[PDB]
């Protein structure tokens, strides 16, 4: 495949970054008085 | 005035003159009877639809008998579909190989 | 804040804010140089102030560097630092050295300096155009610092031989005529078709 | 207290961590939130459908750009018949080096993933040829979907915000549904048919930079016109046609063949067109019913007044149920969704008899995986519709505004409905279930030949009547001297009956006693779970147990164990419950379909014959037997591709199995042990430096039954959905 | 014949934007 | 009483003859509220006054012989590649729509770049918007023409005109269709 | 809180009164039933929703009804 090291990037930010960044944010909204 | 010439505007033509000879008033009481669009005992634009107003063109015609211009439209609509399935089906009954008949 | 200008004043560039009609934001009331309410993300801000002066201050440095190499014969600019470990350690203190009172005359006075000097002005003539040009010359020089960068990735020739190729082929030899054409011109679409869509959500 | 259910104070006021899930499970039941309104509901839902559109057309660009940049469809291209396709590559840091080279294949330079979506039969049938059509139809459907994004916005903003007459205009949005929506649709994909899709069938290379330089028939549109409309169908493409290719192709653009291309094994293209064409015709037709602001066309309301039986057999008849129906968002979602539902079931029982795409019909793995898909699909659909048809019968229906119509006097008989539907139901389990018990005794001590073996011999009349003439029935189309015969033998009953009478193909399968014994089995599952659903429906305002039960809505708890008890009366109860025989009716339905096509795939249809007259047939030849591929993916000895399947299969019975802890184990147990639990933290000395911000409980009553059900048919899903593509593509 | 980088960017790119008009569809639906 | 698109006829209520080229035509009712029907006179202009510079390009284009026809003019090589072209075309345009619409806000006017209304040699009049709009219409219908006439027969307007005139009984839509297979 | 809501079929048995766990119920005078007495439901901040009253109430049907509602740390029952 063409730009083949996107996955090598892309995988830890959909599977990783994403995922901490919207449970850190989603936890910091429901929690919020 | 070919084959295609003779059924299509004839077939248009009777279903003018019965349109607005035969059946005018069939449609006409039928129309009445059945009125405008309803929600909730309203019409659609008196429930607030402003786009479901009555178009102002589509009564006022100046035909003695009322015969409007959605009126020529759809029973000439009526017509070119008859012609058309005239057309067609004698195009297939005349091709060689073809032969739809029950028997 | 010395770099705050003496009066707000909102300059103009073919329009005061960067699109016609664009509404400024309540944090950027001109008090700031180089103001233009441009901020659509909402990053902003006195710690974003000094960002952007020292990353612009630096790029000045960087470009006229740069362009004085590029102007004798020293090779490609990219490949100069290589033609270890004691060394780095002994500009990394130094450097930290300088930062330590960067950052602390940020905790006092709100603003940077150099040591002691939280105006670092030794001949003075600090006026607003100082300020305002100052800020603009930053951010032309880190947009050309990008633009070197950006041009070496794309050709192999330096920052001069790219302009003297543009001067003999002007529309031949362009960013659309690169690697980076159509990406380039589909930011440009976008670009020109976002001010619309923020006037769609002013008007509406 | 808090914000974040910002629909509902009630829940925000909730100290618990049932806020939380509570406020999840609520935030899309729009109608009862905090302070909306009739008219601000409508535009919330129409934005919302905005939303889901872009993220369907963003879903087709995925698969697009996903095929065109990791994929191998040119190579598909041109061994259709010898390549996997690929759906998409795999990076997964966590793979061991036998793991990356066991999934590499389909001529792939790392792990891949090889595709059962079926996206590569459809995409080469439909014209598409090269990475470069498929990369710019993704950018296409993301473009789309911004655009539908941009159009939810807007339709939100308060000028462009429709009014809530609008959205009741019942006739205007039928008639331009009908007319544009289906019809004009319709007649565009007549038109890439013919300009695109039926030349590059026949090798001819036609992109937006040709087509308004190629011919799509010789004689232009002169016979379109004139209405000489029998020349588009002369020539159509020999019986020795290679698809793709310019080789033994015609030039017909519409045709009326019936059956199928010889060596695609796949529907006609020019049938394809012509079809599109005459519905394309019919639906423009049927968008002219209604009137709108012309003076012309039918008003609905008067038509449904209007049908009242005059001596009186149907009370009221159809009187007010146009403000019935046309107020009721969960009387319209009903419909929608039994309709809807109904439609897929006849897309699965369609695309595998009539395969539409060409090489569909070899790629067995595809086939079986596409029939599943939707027919699990259509199951949960169909218990929707039937639950929102319980939520309308709750909380939009009108006792005094439908007094003595249709809807009232089914309520008024609903005892009777629901205790027929019950000896139905009682009539086939103990029959069916009867008959396989006494062939398993049969089988088990040695005498197969006293066997209940009924022949279905109605259905094999009807296959008879289509043409088939292997049963010796001869009659209309196996009748080579009736009407019914004669009148199609020059347009479609060649290739028809050379496809029904090939017992090569999937068109009307021979079918004997097993075909006869599930066939009942799929009807008792029916018509269990539309009594369990009709009786939630019937029963949804109210019974003798609880005759309130209008005034507690559609899903509660229950009412406590007084008068005797009364776990699982709401109405969202009884859905709950048919969700399983649901699953357990598309597991038959599922499990014949694959056991039947895994014979005939294997050329072996003695199997299916013998064996599946009696349950040990299907559990040894069929689960049993098909599982030894999958459960050796991985082993001691090492691993092999199928070994995601293989853990797949396991991940779905575990998931399965922790479904049944919510379902069997009740809410006071966990209560308690979650209050033991809220003592230790206190106490336990380091760890009370931290506390909870929400109290924890232990799951409400519903909501158990809720993620109960979830983890069961989920592990339900994945199990079966391992075991069918390990087991067909293992062999395929 | 496979795709190139640029056509990857320049999915990616209209991606992000149509990403940018769903979040801005979303808040509206929110509040 | 001013004409209408229809002989006695009651035009819609929202068209009471103030705008220029009000003759009663809206069927479908699209300028039913006032804000839209504002916005579409606007768009109406704009569409019409771009049919009119590009009418007038086509016309003039073969009328001087360029020698690509309309419909493959983008196809010619200017030395200047599109990408180029249709950035640099993009950034120009998008500062002057900006500008018509900030003046369309401040002012309800149409109007080139701070100037609006746009009229230095003061000609306007209640006549000349008429002809104005009448002129926009007809140049749109034109347009419309022009693609009938490039997709059917592949010709320019001229040309298709002068075919017209050296034949009008086979070189009509009738013929044209007709000769599909010869043309394509 | 749980609403709970009275009837008039109540015939002031007090049945109800004296199942509830936690002192929701109470009888007032009335002249409606032969007991010159009613039910009635002034603390229902403080009803947990068993539906101990209704299992008590002899009535057909009940004369008194609990409808749960918003849940609070009383309502949930909760020491903690
Ligand atoms: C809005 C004005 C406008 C209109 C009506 C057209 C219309 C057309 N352009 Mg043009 N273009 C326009 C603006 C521009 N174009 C181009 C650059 C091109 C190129 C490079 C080409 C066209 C071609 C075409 C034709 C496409 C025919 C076809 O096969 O479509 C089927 C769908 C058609 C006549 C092309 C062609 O098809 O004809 C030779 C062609 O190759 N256009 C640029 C860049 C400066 C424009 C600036 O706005
Ligand atoms: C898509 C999601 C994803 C991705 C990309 C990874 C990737 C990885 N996992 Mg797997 N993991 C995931 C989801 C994922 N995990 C989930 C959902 C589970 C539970 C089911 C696991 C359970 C799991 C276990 C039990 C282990 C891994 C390990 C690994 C590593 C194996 C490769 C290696 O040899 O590293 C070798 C490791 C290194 C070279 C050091 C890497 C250090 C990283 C780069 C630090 C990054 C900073 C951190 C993310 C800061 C977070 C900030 C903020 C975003 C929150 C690799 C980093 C193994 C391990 O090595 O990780 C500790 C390991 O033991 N994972
Ligand atoms: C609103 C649209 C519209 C209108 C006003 C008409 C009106 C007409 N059509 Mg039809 N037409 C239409 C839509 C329309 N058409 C469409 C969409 C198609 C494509 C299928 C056609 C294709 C078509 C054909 C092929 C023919 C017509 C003909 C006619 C004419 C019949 C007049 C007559 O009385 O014959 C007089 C009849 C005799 C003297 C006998 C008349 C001008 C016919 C015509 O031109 O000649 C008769 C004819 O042959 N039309
Ligand atoms: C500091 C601003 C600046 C200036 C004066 C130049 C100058 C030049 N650039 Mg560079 N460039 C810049 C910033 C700049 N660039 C940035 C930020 C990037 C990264 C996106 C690039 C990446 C780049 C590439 C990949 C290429 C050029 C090329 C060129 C040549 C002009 C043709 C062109 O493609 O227009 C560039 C168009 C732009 C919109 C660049 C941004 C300029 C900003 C907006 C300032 C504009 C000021 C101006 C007076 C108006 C010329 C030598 C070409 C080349 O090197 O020779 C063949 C070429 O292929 N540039
Ligand atoms: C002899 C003359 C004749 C006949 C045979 C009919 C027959 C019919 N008319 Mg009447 N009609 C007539 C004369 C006649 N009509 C005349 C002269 C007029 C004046 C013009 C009308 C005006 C009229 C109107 C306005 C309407 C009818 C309708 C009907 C239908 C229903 C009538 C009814 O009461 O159903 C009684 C039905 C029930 C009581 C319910 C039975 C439900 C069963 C038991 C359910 C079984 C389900 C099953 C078990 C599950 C599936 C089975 C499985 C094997 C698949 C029926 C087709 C209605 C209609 O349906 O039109 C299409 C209607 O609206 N008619
Ligand atoms: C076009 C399809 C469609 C639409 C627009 C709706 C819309 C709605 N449904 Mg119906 N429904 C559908 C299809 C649909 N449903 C299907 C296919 C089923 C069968 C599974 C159901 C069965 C169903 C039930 C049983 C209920 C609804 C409810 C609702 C409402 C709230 C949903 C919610 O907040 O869930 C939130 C969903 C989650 C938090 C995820 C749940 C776990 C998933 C599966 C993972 C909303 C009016 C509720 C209602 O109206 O109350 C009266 C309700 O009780 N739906
Ligand atoms: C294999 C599992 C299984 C079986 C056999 C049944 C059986 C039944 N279900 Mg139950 N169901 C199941 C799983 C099952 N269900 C699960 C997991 C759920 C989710 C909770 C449900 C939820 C459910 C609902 C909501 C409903 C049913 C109903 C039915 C009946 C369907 C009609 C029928 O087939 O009558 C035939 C009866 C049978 C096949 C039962 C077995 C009969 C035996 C074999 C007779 C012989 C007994 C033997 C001689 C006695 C020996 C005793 C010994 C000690 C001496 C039937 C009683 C429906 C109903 O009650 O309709 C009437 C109904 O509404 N089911
Ligand atoms: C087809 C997919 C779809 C669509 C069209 C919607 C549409 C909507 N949802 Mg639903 N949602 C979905 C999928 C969807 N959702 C899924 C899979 C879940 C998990 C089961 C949810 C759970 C959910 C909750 C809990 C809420 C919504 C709300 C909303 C509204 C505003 C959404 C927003 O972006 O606020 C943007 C707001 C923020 C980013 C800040 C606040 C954070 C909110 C409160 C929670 C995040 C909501 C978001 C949709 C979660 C995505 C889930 C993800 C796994 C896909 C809007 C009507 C909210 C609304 O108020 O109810 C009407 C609301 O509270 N949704
Ligand atoms: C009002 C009414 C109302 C009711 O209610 C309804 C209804 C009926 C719907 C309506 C009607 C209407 C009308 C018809 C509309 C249409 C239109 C169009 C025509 C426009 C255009 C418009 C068109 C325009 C823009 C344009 C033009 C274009 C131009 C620029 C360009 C050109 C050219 C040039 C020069 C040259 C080269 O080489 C090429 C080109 C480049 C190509
Ligand atoms: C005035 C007058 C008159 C009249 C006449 C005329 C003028 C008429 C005309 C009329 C007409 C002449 C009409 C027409 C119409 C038509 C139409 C309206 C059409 C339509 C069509 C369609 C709709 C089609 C469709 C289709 C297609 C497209 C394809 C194929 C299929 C079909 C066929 C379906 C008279 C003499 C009496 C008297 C005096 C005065
Ligand atoms: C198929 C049958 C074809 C029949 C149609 C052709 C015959 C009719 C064509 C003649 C049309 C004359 O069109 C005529 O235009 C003028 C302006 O131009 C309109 O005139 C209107 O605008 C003018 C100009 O400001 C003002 O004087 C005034 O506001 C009003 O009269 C008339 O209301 C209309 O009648």
């Amino acid at each position: 495949m063409a730009a083949a090291y996107l996955p090598s990037v892309l995988v830890p930010l959909v599977g990783l970054v994403f995922p901490a960044i919207a449970m850190a944010s989603l936890f910091l909204y429901i929690e919020k008085e | 005035l070919s084959d295609t010439n003779l059924v299509i505007g004839g077939a248009t033509v009777a279903s003018l003159a019965l349109g607005r000879f035969v059946f005018l008033g069939f449609q006409r009481d039928n129309a009445k009877k059945q009125g405008l669009p309803q929600q909730n005992g309203q019409s659609n634009v008196e429930a607030g639809d402003r786009l479901a107003e009555e178009a102002s063109f589509a009564l006022k015609t100046n035909d003695p008998a009322g015969f409007n211009l959605v009126d020529v439209m759809a029973w000439g609509a009526i017509g070119h579909a008859l012609g058309y399935f005239i057309l067609a089906t004698t195009s297939l009954n005349n091709t060689p190989g073809f032969d739809p008949k029950p028997f | 804040p010395s770099w705050l200008l003496e009066k707000p004043n909102r300059l103009w560039e073919l329009d005061t804010t960067w699109y016609p009609g664009a509404e400024p934001p309540s944090y950027l009331d001109g008090s700031l140089p180089g103001d233009r309410g441009f901020d659509p993300f909402r990053l902003a801000l006195p710690w974003l102030v000094e960002g952007e002066l020292y990353n612009g201050r630096v790029a000045m440095l960087a470009v006229a560097g740069i362009l004085l190499v590029e102007a004798a014969g020293l090779g490609p600019w990219w490949s100069a630092p290589f033609r270890y470990w004691p060394g780095v350690v002994v500009s990394h203190a130094i450097y930290a050295a300088f930062e330590l009172k960067r950052f602390d005359n940020f905790q006092k006075y709100g603003e940077t300096g150099l040591l002691g000097f939280v105006p670092f002005d030794p001949l003075n003539m600090r006026d607003d155009y100082k300020r305002q040009s100052e800020v603009r010359n930053g951010r032309l020089a880190m947009l050309a610092f990008i633009g070197f960068c950006s041009q070496a990735a794309n050709t192999g020739k330096g920052p001069l031989e790219n302009l003297k190729d543009h001067i003999a082929d002007p529309t031949h030899n362009n960013i659309f005529s690169s690697g980076v054409g159509t990406e380039v011109t589909l930011a440009v679409i976008a670009i020109t078709t976002i001010p619309i869509v923020l006037e769609a959500r002013k008007q509406l | 207290a808090t914000k974040f259910p910002k629909f509902s104070q009630g829940l925000a006021k909730d100290p618990t961590t049932r806020r939380i899930w509570y406020g999840i499970a609520t935030a899309h039941d729009f109608e009862s939130h905090d302070n909306i309104t009739e008219e601000s509901l409508y535009q919330k839902i129409f934005a919302s459908h905005f939303g889901q559109l872009a993220i369907i057309f963003l879903w087709t660009s995925g698969n697009l750009f996903h095929v065109a940049w990791q994929g191998n469809f040119p190579q598909w291209v041109q061994d259709p018949l010898h390549v996997r396709p690929i759906a998409h590559a795999i990076w997964d840091p966590h793979f061991g080096q036998p793991a990356v080279e066991a999934f590499t294949r389909g001529g792939a330079q790392g792990p891949v993933n090889i595709a059962t979506s079926g996206v590569y039969q459809w995409w080469y049938t439909i014209g598409l040829r090269t990475n470069q059509d498929l990369f710019q139809g993704s950018v296409f459907l993301t473009i789309l979907s911004g655009l539908f994004l941009f159009a939810g916005w807007l339709h939100l903003q308060p000028r462009f915000q429709p009014a809530l007459a609008w959205f009741k205009n019942a006739e205007s949005r039928l008639n331009h549904h009908l007319s544009g929506l289906f019809g004009v649709s319709s007649l565009a994909w007549t038109g890439h048919l013919v300009h695109v899709a039926i030349p590059e069938a026949r090798g001819q290379h036609v992109r937006w930079d040709n087509f308004l330089t190629t011919l799509p028939h010789p004689q232009g549109l002169a016979p379109f016109f004139s209405g000489n409309w029998a020349v588009y169908a002369q020539n159509p493409d020999s019986s020795a046609h290679l698809f793709g290719t310019g080789e033994g192709s015609g030039t017909a653009i519409l045709t009326f063949l019936g059956g199928f291309h010889p060596q695609t094994q796949s529907l006609w293209l020019t049938d394809i067109a012509h079809h599109h064409l005459a519905i394309a015709v019919v639906f423009i037709l049927a968008g002219h019913m209604y009137r709108t602001n012309f003076g012309i066309g039918h008003t609905m309301q008067e038509i449904l007044d209007a049908h009242t039986p005059p001596g009186g057999g149907l009370g009221a008849g159809h009187k007010g149920l146009f403000d019935t129906v046309n107020n009721s968002l969960h009387f319209q979602l009903g419909l929608a969704l039994a309709s809807v539902g109904t439609i897929t079931s006849l897309v699965a029982q369609h695309m595998y008899s009539l395969p539409p795409y060409a090489f569909l019909a070899q790629d067995f793995t595809t086939q079986a995986s596409l029939y599943t898909h939707h027919q699990y699909i259509a199951g949960f659909i169909l218990c929707g519709a039937f639950a929102h048809g319980a939520i309308f019968f709750v909380r939009d229906y009108d006792p005094e505004q439908n007094k003595g119509n249709v809807l009232a006097r089914i309520l008024d008989h609903k005892e009777a409905v629901i205790s027929h539907l019950s000896w139905v139901s009682l009539f086939l389990g103990f029959h069916t279930l009867g008959l396989y018990v006494h062939n398993d005794v049969m089988q088990a001590f040695g005498t197969p030949e006293k066997q209940i073996l009924i022949e279905p011999v109605f259905a094999q009349w009807i296959q008879a009547a289509q043409g088939k003439t292997l049963y010796g029935f001869d009659l209309l189309l196996s009748q080579s001297n009736s009407a019914a015969f004669s009148a199609g033998q020059t347009l479609w009953l060649p290739g028809w009956l050379d496809a029904i009478n090939s017992n090569s193909n999937s068109l009307f399968l021979t079918i004997g006693p097993g075909d006869f014994l599930v066939h009942h089995a799929i009807a008792l599952g029916l018509h269990t779970t539309t009594l369990i659903l009709v009786k939630g429906a019937l029963d949804a305002r109210g019974s003798k147990l609880m005759p309130d039960k209008k005034d507690f809505g559609y899903s509660f708890p229950c009412d406590g164990p007084g008068r005797g008890g009364t776990c699982d009366i709401s109405a969202w109860d009884a859905f709950y419950l048919a969700v399983f025989w649901m699953l357990n009716t598309i597991g038959w339905v599922t499990f014949y379909f694959h056991w039947k096509h895994l014979g005939i795939w294997q050329g072996n249809v003695n199997q299916f014959n013998e064996s599946s007259t009696y349950l040990m047939g299907w559990l040894r030849d069929y689960l049993w037997l098909n599982s030894s591929q999958l459960i050796n993916g991985y082993n001691p000895f090492g691993m092999n591709s199928l070994s995601v399947w293989a853990w797949m299969f396991l991940f779905g019975h575990l998931i399965y199995a922790t479904g049944f802890m919510f379902l069997i184990s009740w809410r006071g147990y966990w209560q308690e042990l979650i209050e033991t639990l809220a003592w230790a933290h206190e106490r336990t000395p380091l760890a009370n430096l931290v506390r909870w911000r929400d109290k924890p409980v232990a799951l409400s009553i519903v909501q158990a039954r809720l993620v109960g059900l979830a983890h069961f048919s989920a592990g339900y899903i994945l199990t079966y959905a391992a075991f069918l593509i390990a087991s067909t593509s293992g062999k395929f | 014949m496979p795709l190139s980088d640029s056509q990857i960017f320049i999915a990616l790119f209209i991606a992000l934007l149509t990403g940018i008009l769903a979040v801005r569809l979303g808040l509206e639906l929110y509040s | 009483a001013r004409g209408l698109w229809l002989p006695d006829t009651e035009p819609p209520a929202h068209l009471k003859g103030e705008l220029a080229g009000d003759r009663g035509f809206d069927p479908l009712g699209l300028g039913s509220e006032p804000e839209r029907l504002k916005w579409y006179t606007e768009a109406e202009k704009t569409n019409g006054r771009w049919a009119m510079a590009g009418v007038a390009g086509i016309l003039g284009q073969e009328l001087l012989g360029v020698q690509p026809k309309w419909f493959e003019a983008g196809a010619k090589d200017y030395g200047f590649p599109p990408l180029a072209l249709i950035s640099l075309e993009f950034l120009l345009l998008g500062f002057l729509e900006l500008k018509r619409y900030q003046g369309f806000k401040k002012t309800g006017k149409s109007g080139f770049l701070d100037s609006f209304p746009f009229d230095p040699a003061n000609l306007d009049s209640e006549a000349n918007a008429e002809k104005e709009i009448k002129n926009g219409r007809l140049a749109m219908v034109a347009f419309v023409g022009f693609v009938g006439a490039a997709l059917v027969c592949r010709q320019g307007p001229i040309e298709a005109l002068q075919s017209h005139l050296s034949d009008p009984f086979s070189n009509n839509i009738i013929g044209s269709i007709a000769r599909l297979p010869e043309t394509i | 809180s749980h609403a709970v809501k009275i009837y008039d079929t109540c015939i002031g048995c007090t049945q109800c009164v004296r199942a509830c766990p936690t002192d929701v119920l109470e009888m007032v005078p009335w002249d409606g039933c032969k007991a010159s007495q009613i039910a009635s439901a002034p603390r229902t901040e403080d009803c947990v929703g068993c539906k101990r009253c209704e299992s008590a109430c002899p009535t057909d049907f009940l004369s008194v009804r609990v409808y749960l509602g918003s849940e609070t740390t009383r309502s949930m029952g909760l020491a903690y």
